[PDB]
């Protein structure tokens, strides 16, 4: 059957950043695997954080705390800022 | 090619020469199995072979351990 | 140094060191003295009356293992003078 | 206390002769073929006794002489006693006769304790002493049945009736195969430190009754056993020291050692200082 | 006499050449045979996808390169320029692999 | 039957691997230790991968099994999905 | 009933819907809030943007127009924080950073 | 509020193996922590194993495979033997 | 009918019911088979028995009748397989081996 | 409450000597003390950072033992004896 | 007067058989509070958290010192120096 992946979104982000630069297929696979790895790390950490406090749901607060736990320093600060902006824009729309 | 049979019945195929001594055969057995030659004794035609002799001095042989 | 673990002998192949050729290089008096520490059968009664090393006297399964054990014990520090004194004290305790 | 004895048929033969038994010897069985074992009075087998990790989970008692192993390194001696004192076709000698008479009615623990305090048996056992654990067990024909005697077991295990008292090799051969198939856990090519020996009546006596070359072979085997006993009981420390000192004083020792160096050098290991230096 | 470089120069040239490249340094067939021989012990008649042995080779090469870097660090610490098995053993002891 | 193919990792291959790692001078006994270490690592990884394959009732080891076995060891690998 | 993607609402490129579906199917929790997928998608997009920026710069330094795994390896290892995040990660066909120990240089 | 722990079962096992030996509270807490740690390790490994094959049920087979993956060597063999014996005895009762 | 505990059926000391409840409440899977908790309880019982037996032997070698964390540390670090299992684990009040 | 400063010097030289003695160190140099102070400061910084994050997520002002245990577990240094 | 190196051996034998804490409680507690003050203001600590932190820190330092001693012995010395600690932390992958 079909095998889903994040190829097109990474392609769009690359075209946004460097319009004239392409990307090889193996690099695309590496990027997709990296995205999946980060997603599973953050999801597992948020799940454990929610289970620690004996809650039933995963909200934005758990994701923010997990991001603060995983990403070190400036990456954490920028990621938190971007997440806050995205959440505010979505809730305003 | 010679065959060595153990108490358990394992068959060991060794590529040897007529001039090879008993020590050489036991060293090859050690290489194939890891059992030191000093704990190895070889019997051919119902007779245990002493150290220092060669194969031509005395095929399927028997290996025993001490 | 024939008794400290730091000796070269602990890294030396003694079995090929001591053999029929090594025995032959010795003088007759030293040969007889060394043979007097051998068992009573390895000393074959020669035609001349002097006991001789058997063809399979040193090239033995027992002698090779004895040499290996001696080298290992020298590595372990058994042969040092302090350990010898301790062994003598233990023997005094035993008897 | 007592010391371990090497699994050598000559060592056991010399033990038997030291105990005073006559007309019997110990031969080595190098294969499981039916031709390898003939008329025998007892089997001695060594596999191991390190399998003590997964722990914690009948009028023949008055007839069979079973002694529990209450002292270490007496497995060979207990096996020899099991083979001998339960066999009435050999000359047990005055020592073993008196031991059997005095210790017949005792409990297996009492039998083993009385054995451990026997002076002559202890001296004979320790006569071969040198200046992964392995264990000895015995298989014996008693009252037409196979009995396995082990010093760490409660009582002899009956493996079924014999085909015959005089002909009992094949029934024990399958038991030996089963025992081998358990230690190696299936594939027999995992452990090979097994040892099998047979206590058989004196070959020389049978050959003389019926072979002069066979008598010469037996005499030479006995001489070899004597040589092995002398070597195992001989201390070569002074001999080696004198040899090395003489070689060093003569001079060639240095070059001979430089030639036979055993370990490759210039690779971290400290080769050490020269002989007769410091 | 023909041109003969001083010892240690070809070492630096090869170091640069193999540090600026990315291809596999172990030939395919010997590694594949080794993998099959090792796997023969657990289950018989196993079959391997090509990508499986490729991933195994990549992981093995990366592990060996990291181990050699740590070994070189230990050897330099020992005031030597030559690596010896004691260095590898010390590295694997410190890493916690032994 | 394949036997003693560990010798297939020739000395020049180990030399190239050491060169990539920044090693200048190499002793003579390094090669045997390197072969032993490689054998141990491959044994562990292949054991885990074969267990994964056995659980799924398959007779072919796939790339995903190797990736999962590596991830269990802490050696996460990218590029093979 | 015109369909407008949730990703288009927040100005993101990543599929917020797919992230939500993967959160639900992953048995991470009994229920999933609505705000979580937006935050997760924004974080993933930002990290991908950083990686692609560094990889593109590294590739341009090599005078090539395609990002190959070597460029990704260089970009990851040459940055402190990204290297710390991916310390235990091995990249296929990545190579090693160029560096030679000082003592091994000729005297 | 009740706080459950494995104190009584560990004490029963201890009396099974060492009839005359007691245990202090600190060792009891350590044993409880060890039990919880092993439980969560095996449960997580079994969950991932079940997720990989796209199944939705944790059976004895997944637990057995997780045990083979975690415990090294003789521990794995003995654990598998004990689990098989326990399940076999339970299935007919 | 009379209440008969599942732990009694399998001849185990650990609670099968509690293990089943924890597996269900831990979101480890959508559905939990009937055989899994028994297997897990047996494995846990075996591991606990091994550790406790080694600790008891260590305590007996120290002429004491009560197990303390030092005995647990000595038992764990002296067993190759157990130490390999718990390589990353630190025991409070454990001390170190005399070496 | 008083301002806490220079408490890194509160880890006295004899304490580091005792710690080294437990590890089997026979002879100690002079800079080992300052190096050990730096290493201990870094380790404590990491652990306390994670613990404080865990506590702040739970909307508390008292750091419990479970937060420290969870931080150590997340750092790969699982600690027994205090629960969890 | 004992020869230098004897008191060190006696202290090693004494400390390797005891499990008590080696760092004074109050200085460590003050250090922990000082470090934690930066990330968030006005925090409070249960005594058990401080005890757990102290136990973990002591275990980490003991392991680091063992590795440092191994490195120093490898360097053919009996005195540990800061470069040994730096090498150990570099090999562990912590820096």
């Amino acid at each position: 059957t079909r095998k889903e992946s994040y190829a097109i979104y990474v392609y769009k982000v690359l075209k946004q950043v460097h319009p004239d630069t392409g990307i090889s297929s193996k690099a695309m696979s590496i990027m997709n695997s990296f995205v999946n790895d980060v997603f599973e790390r953050i999801a597992g950490e948020a799940s454990r954080l929610a289970h620690y406090n004996k809650r039933s749901t995963i909200t934005s607060r758990e994701i923010q705390t997990a991001v603060r736990l995983l990403l070190p320093g400036e990456l954490a600060k920028h990621a938190v800022s971007e997440g806050t902006k995205a959440v505010t824009k979505y809730t305003s729309a | 090619q010679i065959f060595v049979k153990t108490l358990t019945g394992k068959t060991i195929t060794l590529e040897v020469e007529p001039s090879d001594t008993i020590e050489n055969v036991k060293a090859k057995i050690q290489d194939k199995e890891g059992i030191p030659p000093d704990q190895q004794r070889l019997i051919f035609a119902g007779k245990q072979l002493e150290d220092g002799r060669t194969l031509s001095d005395y095929s399927t042989l028997h290996l025993v351990l001490r | 140094d024939f008794e400290t673990p730091g000796s070269i002998l602990v890294n030396t192949n003694l079995r090929a060191l001591i053999n029929s050729r090594t025995f032959h290089a010795l003088p007759s008096h030293f040969q007889q003295q060394l043979l007097f520490l051998l068992p009573e059968v390895d000393r074959q009664v020669g035609t001349d009356g002097l006991l001789r090393l058997s063809s399979s006297a040193l090239n033995n399964e027992f002698f090779t293992h004895a040499a290996q054990s001696w080298r290992e014990r020298l590595a372990d520090g058994e042969f040092t003078h302090e350990m010898q004194v301790r062994i003598r004290q233990e023997m005094e305790k035993e008897k | 206390g007592w010391l371990e004895l090497e699994s050598d048929p000559g060592l056991f033969t010399l033990l038997v002769e030291d105990f005073g038994v006559k007309g019997v010897q110990v031969e080595e069985i190098y294969d499981l073929q039916s031709k390898c074992q003939g008329p025998v009075y007892g089997f001695i087998f060594l596999f191991k006794w390190i399998e003590e990790r997964r722990s914690r989970r009948d009028d023949i008692v008055n007839n069979m002489f079973f002694a529990h192993q209450l002292i270490p390194n007496s497995c060979a001696t207990h096996a020899l006693l099991s083979v001998l004192l339960n066999c009435s076709s050999v000359d047990l000698g005055p020592t073993l006769s008196r031991m059997k008479d005095f210790t017949k009615g005792f409990s297996p623990e009492s039998k083993g304790y009385a054995i451990g305090n026997a002076p002559e048996l202890a001296k004979a056992h320790n006569s071969h002493a040198r200046p992964e654990a392995f264990h000895f067990v015995s298989y014996v024909p008693i009252t037409g049945r196979l009995f396995e005697l082990d010093g760490l077991k409660v009582y002899p295990i009956d493996h079924g009736p014999w085909g015959e008292d005089e002909e009992w090799t094949d029934k024990a051969r399958r038991v030996i195969m089963e025992r081998i198939g358990l230690a190696t856990a299936g594939e027999p090519y995992h452990d090979i430190r097994f040892n099998l020996m047979a206590v058989v009546p004196d070959r020389r006596i049978k050959y003389e009754a019926r072979y002069e070359a066979c008598l010469k072979e037996e005499v030479e085997k006995r001489k070899k056993f004597k040589i092995d006993d002398q070597r195992r009981t001989h201390n070569y420390d002074e001999f080696i020291c004198t040899f090395i000192s003489m070689l060093a004083q003569e001079g060639m020792l240095a070059n001979l050692v430089e030639q036979n160096i055993s370990v490759r050098r210039r690779q971290g290991v400290s080769i050490g200082r020269l002989h007769k230096q410091r | 006499k023909p041109h003969r470089y001083r010892p240690g120069t070809v070492a630096l040239r090869e170091i640069r050449r193999y540090q600026k490249s990315t291809e596999l340094l172990i030939r395919k067939l010997p590694f594949q045979r080794l993998v099959r021989e090792i796997a023969q012990d657990f289950k018989t008649d196993l079959r391997f996808q090509s990508s499986a042995v490729m991933a195994l080779q990549e992981a093995s090469e990366a592990y060996l390169v990291a181990l050699f870097e740590d070994t070189n660090l230990c050897a330099i610490h020992a005031k030597r320029v030559t690596i010896m098995p004691k260095d590898i053993q010390l590295a694997r002891r410190i890493r916690g692999e032994r | 039957v394949l036997r003693d193919n560990i010798q297939g990792i020739t000395k020049p291959a180990i030399r190239r691997l050491a060169r990539r790692g920044g090693v200048k001078r190499i002793s003579g006994l390094i090669y045997e230790e390197t072969r032993g270490v490689l054998k141990v690592f491959l044994e562990n990884v292949i054991r885990d991968a074969v267990t994964y394959t056995e659980h799924a009732k398959r007779k072919t080891v796939t790339a995903m099994d190797v990736v999962y076995a590596l991830k269990r060891q802490g050696r996460t690998l990218y590029g093979f999905g | 009933a015109k369909a407008k993607t949730r990703s288009s609402r927040a100005g993101l490129q990543f599929p917020v819907g797919r992230v939500h579906r993967l959160l639900r199917k992953g048995n991470y929790a009994e229920r999933v809030g609505a705000g979580a997928p937006v935050y997760l998608a924004a974080v993933l997009e930002y990290l991908t943007a950083e990686i692609l920026e560094l990889a593109g710069n590294a590739a341009r330094d090599n005078k090539k127009t395609r990002i190959i795994p070597r460029h990704l390896q260089l970009a990851v290892r040459n940055d402190e924080e990204l290297n710390k995040l991916l310390g235990r990660v091995t990249i296929a066909q990545g190579g090693v950073l160029p560096n030679i120990q000082s003592v091994l240089l000729p005297k």
